[PDB]
RNA sequence: GUCUACGGCCAUACCACCCUGAACGCGCCCGAUCUCGUCUGAUCUCGGAAGCUAAGCAGGGUCGGGCCUGGUUAGUACUUGGAUGGGAGACCGCCUGGGAAUACCGGGUGCUGUAGGCUU
RNA sequence: UAACGCAGGUGUCCUAAGGCGAGCUCAGGGAGGACAGAAACCUCCCGUGGAGCAGAAGGGCAAAAGCUCGCUUGAUCUUGAUUUUCAGUACGAAUACAGACCGUGAAAGCGGGGCCUCACGAUCCUUCUGACCUUUUGGGUUUUAAGCAGGAGGUGUCAGAAAAGUUACCACAGGGAUAACUGGCUUGUGGCGGCCAAGCGUUCAUAGCGACGUCGCUUUUUGAUCCUUCGAUGUCGGCUCUUCCUAUCAUUGUGAAGCAGAAUUCACCAAGCGUUGGAUUGUUCACCCACUAAUAGGGAACGUGAGCUGGGUUUAGACCGUCGUGAGACAGGUUAGUUUUACCCUACUGAUGAUGUGUUGUUGCCAUGGUAAUCCUGCUCAGUACGAGAGGAACCGCAGGUUCAGACAUUUGGUGUAUGUGCUUGGCUGAGGAGCCAAUGGGGCGAAGCUACCAUCUGUGGGAUUAUGACUGAACGCCU
RNA sequence: CGCGAAGGCCCGCGGCGGGUGUUGACGCGAUGUGAUUUCUGCCCAGUGCUCUGAAUGUCAAAGUGAAGAAAUUCAAUGAAGCGCGGGUAAACGGCGGGAGUAACUAUGACUCUCUUAAGGUAGCCAAAUGCCUCGUCAUCUAAUUAGUGACGCGCAUGAAUGGAUGAACGAGAUUCCCACUGUCCCUACCUACUAUCCAGCGAAACCACAGCCAAGGGAACGGGCUUGGCGGAAUCAGCG
RNA sequence: CAGAUCUUGGUGGUAGUAGCAAAUAUUCAAACGAGAACUUUGAAGGCCGAAGUGGAGAAGGGUUCCAUGUGAACAGCAGU
RNA sequence: UUAGGACCCGAAAGAUGGUGAACUAUGCCUGGGCAGGGCGAAGCCAGAGGAAACUCUGGUGGAGGUCCGUAGCGGUCCUGACGUGCAAAUCGGUCGUCCGACCUGGGUAUAGGGGCGAAAGACUAAUCGAACCAUCUAGUAGCUGGUUCCCUCCGAAGUUUCCCUCAGGAUAGCUGGCGCUCUCGCAGACCCGACGCACCCCCGCCACGCAGUUUUAUCCGGUAAAGCGAAUGAUUAGAGGUCUUGGGGCCGAAACGAUCUCAACCUAUUCUCAAACUUUAAAUGGGUAAGAAGCCCGGCUCGCUGGCGUGAGCCGGGCGUGGAAUGGAGUGCCUAGUGGGCCACUUUUGGUAAGCAGAACUGGCGCUGCGGGAUGAACCGAACGCCGGGUUAAGGCGCCCGAUGCCGACGCUCAUCAGACCCCAGAAAAGGUGUUGGUUGAUAUAGACAGCAGGACGGUGGCCAUGGAAGUCGGAAUCCGCUAAGGAGUGUGUAACAACUCACCUGCCGAAUCAACUAGCCCUGAAAAUGGAUGGCGCUGGAGCGUCGGGCCCAUACCC
């Protein structure tokens, strides 16, 4: 049956009675949507630092000690 | 019918001129906007009389027909028939709508 | 029809005026000051509202004004053409206008 | 001063004209065996160096059209916020602040990156 | 970011109008050429989109996204992510990617539909395609059926029911979110009044009107609206009765004329007082016959139904015409059709009584409220004023009337149950006489009483001023 | 219109069941119209009803063949009803529109024309049926939207869905005239039973609280609220 | 519990009010009796007026019939 | 949410099984009843007449869904009476039929989707367009009504999407409760911050974080405005220039040779516009960034990217908080009510307008009282525990009513309809030597405007129109002299008019005079229905209007 139509004017009070207007900006945003060809590689570069003990950081271990020895002479 | 000009006196709608989207508009009751001795050179008549509005209103093209005649009908009796020059500086463009609701 | 759908269909045509707009304008000799000033109030009665009447400072219908106008015509910057006067500026190749006519 | 090849900005680079040229540097150009496409070797493609700046192009000029940037127009129009402001009403003045556009009048007419020449 | 706002379009069309690459450049205009003309074909020039790209419109584009050629099917297979629809759910559509196999292009590139914005579809069910697929119930083979993934068959009410009417014989839940009456707000329309002044009024704008334009008022017209009532305000007219208004038909006082008199037209103070009898229709309205000083317009819940009438709308019965195949409908015609309650409060008209002067009684004053009188004819003035004439009044008197008001019964009429006196029908006391019964037996004549425009009498004086006409008299040496 | 009884119409939960039927076409059953008089026009296209049927178009249980290992798949064969073809309107029902044309002008015998299954024939009327409409003409009246009598271009009249008429009859619907009268002009008076008052006996509807007005605002018509006008106990008969 | 046109029970205002008006009509004296417009007797005046306000029946009622007595209650006042 | 009713009470209906024909409808069996008169059909007798057919006249006769009319049966009109009645349908008068299709008792038959119907959807125990009784049954209902003690704390929506959805639901949104992870003064007797504080200050420590704000930096748009000698569209008016043109033509080739003459064009100009036009283009507005999630170096990893570069990612090392102002933030569940809204400043669509319908932003009302607007949702002020004292906002301060009982300031206005305060309930175009200001042009000692001093003068009814016009419908025309002074003529009515009479100014008297525009108040314009409203009484050196001072009054607000 015949009746009245709407109106929309408390849309702003309810709006801000509560309601934080930020999406919680955050470090380590998820990798959802990146190029799969690009992403496959970055899954490999991780894979060959997470695999083994002798290959990678044996180069890291030596270079750090030089970083350890070089800086101390200044003090 | 009469449709007295009390109804369409204020300016309370967006301009709605005669165009392709508004067909069936009649022709305005004013057609001759200039009368007198039109060929007169600019050397001739150096006294330019004006009429200026004072209310942001609407003037019906019915009136401009009768205002032109009324002021013309006097000058002809005063100056002569080639002694003045009259120009209506207003054109009726904004067509106005009506509705029959009986 | 019961107002189940009421968009008007056109009739008549109207023109709008803003405060300061010039409705009607008359040219005449300088000796006919009074014939203009009261013929317009005779016209004023066929218009809604009230309109002021005054005599312009502008020579004829030209863009240019009271008695400095006769100098430029003598100075050769304006030329009379029918109901109006052309402004002769200097940006135009007047060395191809003076060469044409001093 | 400038040109050639590739460009960035994409008219202060345009358009109408007129004037002068800094090795054929760019072109005009002389031909059609071959490559190649046409009704036509005009175009496209291919082979050259007898001439030529007339044309393209570059530089300049027009109290030029345009174009860019200014000026007046104007603290005008318009407007955020206020009033127990005026007005029967159309509308308008004020306080608080923000603030334009034509007409018209001046100035300007390419800057430059990489690679490569010329001193005519 | 809304309305039954505005101007429009879609349910399709394409093996090319998709995908490339190349080469050209369009619309429009000018000047020239056998037939050839404005309008065929040939050439040159100007040509920033003025053309075209399927269609609606917007956007976009010139060595293209337009036109013409050459080759092709990226309109194919499979994963996910994101955007648009305000649930950040779907479908639809679209954007970047990724894995395959390809098309074109030497090439870099472009392409998984149309240059972008629309051209479309769930569960259940059926049908086709796919793998050495799974299951087919104690085991095995086969036919059959059931599954998994991907398309199609469609729900246009398009997030997707399977669906014809009438009810005036109607019913129930509710609704004043929702119509038919008043009552509101507005005033288009209806009615009324101004302003301007071209003219008409033989002369002249304004005696009387006033077009082209414009400004208002009223709610006695119909509209537009849905605010109140649908646990009911009885909804058309007429009869009866009161009051109120003025925008005045007649009456008292006056202004003006193209006003000689008579009749008249415009206007002012003005609502005291009047505004009728009838044929026809339900009528409001309308139109007529007649008289009259005139036969003016209206309001009070479109006054007034516990005041009436019920003629017409508008229940149920019927008949006709039209429509419907049919029940039935008509915003067409006709006929018959239950009108309920007052004793409550209030108001109103009457009637007792109340407080106070010590109690009673008599004779009176006015504070206030009501208000009442109105209209006409005849004689005379006078066939005069006025007018060539035709025609033709008034003031002061005299005599009477219509309307209304207050009474009265002498006369006239009516009443009559003094049941008064006679006449008289039927019956009844044995008859005469005297009487009775027949809801007052009938009918004559009738006292008192009550009554009638159907008889009779009476109905008034000042004050303040409005409209208008004036005196004196400045502002403004005159003039008012 | 059906029906000759192993029948028509019909009841029935069911039987060698029951009604018409203790009947038999001058009868039972189903309809429509409505005495008599006088007539009953054209249309079988539509919607129904009925009649027949070989060469049968569609056509379902059985039944027959063919292939398969079988469930099954396929084919031929194929009753009634439909489709095909006749009748029927006292079956439901229906029954035209344009131009031009006779010696003044109006009208139209006539001719041309498009279109249905026919094109409304006999009659009849602004009627109970005619929107325009208070049709036009006459009568009755002083005056008549009414009645009556003619006219017909009839939105939408019409033949048994009957047409037209007509003596008698009707608590049917309308108009007028004679007589009559209180219907009315214009009210009056008389009587009986009430009403009224007293003795006795005495209920029900109804009720937020209660009841004086004008204006304002308001849920846009107040008894209450605001501003005013004002207000006296208790009551009786009336009143709408 | 304040409500639901709430259920049951109870009581008001209205109200000593509406009302006890259909079919002609009653009066005088006496008796019992506490008491009399009404009961009973007598006198008079009236009506129903033989299709009756008369004399008997059928349906139906079921002791209302008849006598003696009562004055709570009912007989819309009263009552011997 | 399902149910046992399922908050409580509420339907119109549906199904199963049974009781009724004592009313009534109709058939049948068996009984009862129907005064008194009119009309006068067949049939029969007599008389007359005629050839016969048979015709007349007078009797007799007693037929009929016949007539007046009583019982009986029924129910027309008064739209009579009563209408809480005598009666849940009666009574009075008046009425129709009354030998037949008549009225009636008793006995028997037909029963609910059934009977019966001379047909009205009538009748079937006061009920019928499917009876009554019991049961399924406490039947369903987005639909009305009602829901029972106190205080404290918090506290909304009427909007999105979908729905056979429009009076209802689901879903977001808004609301409450319960917590939880951290900061934190729950910080000590040792002296903090190139980060925050309480306080030695935080060995443990989010001072990191965030906002209906502005500042700074950079983006974004296409409304108001503006523009059209800028594109599209619309549109007016002249100028100049020569091609097809005409219309009037001239020549007779032919005249855009020329020349008249208009014209479609072109050229520069000009008048006015646009929600679905736009070169320009604001105000307000929308994202971002304002440091440790950083600044910077050294090394390592690759199945992608290739000049030798790599882009992404991992390790390691030094510098920490980095524009203004405010206080704590983050996070998880369960969720009842709402999904009928309304009003105002502004912006705004349809409409003539509406106390109308439809939208954006904000604030209100609903949910909300209080002071003021006399009264009132929504206007102005302001937000509520119970109070005392003080002061305020909006309003006001004759009296009603707290406050001016100030010797308040300057002015304007006479209304026989004064005016008197946001929303608001107080009308206009047009007028007024009413009155008070302003603007503009004049004239005055080569002296004013009045009044006194003369007047519309005369050739002349000029010439004409004849239409009559010596001032007049109307005429090209329309002068002279006087120049105080008069228009070959301006308002009145007209036979042409007579006639009233519309101007300029001589001399004197002797300082202000004229005209037009213009705004303030007042007045006319201004008409309606009970008596009628600035709130009332009243108000006129104001208790009216404008521009303002001191002082004073009190709200639940502000202060103690």
């Amino acid at each position: 049956a015949k009746s009245k139509n709407h109106t929309t004017h408390n849309q702003s009070r309810k709006w801000h009675r509560n309601g934080i207007k930020k999406p919680r900006s955050q470090r380590y945003e998820s990798l959802k949507g990146v190029d799969p060809k690009f992403l496959r590689n970055m899954r490999f570069a991780k894979k060959h630092n997470k695999k083994g003990l002798k290959k990678m950081q044996a180069n890291n271990a030596k270079a750090m000690a030089a970083r350890a020895e070089a800086i101390k002479a200044l003090v | 019918g009469r449709r007295p000009a009390r109804c369409y006196r204020y300016c309370k709608n967006k301009p709605y001129p005669k165009s392709r989207f508004c067909r069936g508009v009649p022709d305005a009751k004013i057609r001759i906007f200039d009368l007198g001795r039109k060929k007169a050179k600019v050397d001739e008549f150096p006294l330019c009389g004006h009429m200026v509005s004072d209310e942001y209103e609407q003037l019906s093209s019915e009136a401009l027909e009768a205002a032109r005649i009324c002021a013309n009908k006097y000058m002809v009796k005063s100056c002569g028939k080639d002694g003045f020059h009259i120009r209506v500086r207003l054109h009726p463009f904004h067509v106005i709508r009506i509705n029959k609701m009986l | 029809t019961g107002m189940r759908g009421a968009f008007g269909k056109p009739q008549g045509t109207v023109a709008r005026v803003h405060i300061g707009q010039v409705i009607m304008s008359i040219r005449t000799k300088l000796q006919n000051k009074e014939h203009v000033v009261e013929a317009l109030r005779r016209a004023k009665f066929k218009f809604p509202g009230r309109q002021k009447i005054h005599i312009s400072k502008k020579w004829g219908f030209t863009k240019f004004n009271a008695d400095e106008f006769e100098d430029m015509v003598a100075e050769k910057r304006l030329i009379p053409d029918g109901c109006g006067v052309k402004y002769i500026p200097n940006r135009g190749p007047l060395d191809k206008w003076r060469a044409l006519h001093s």
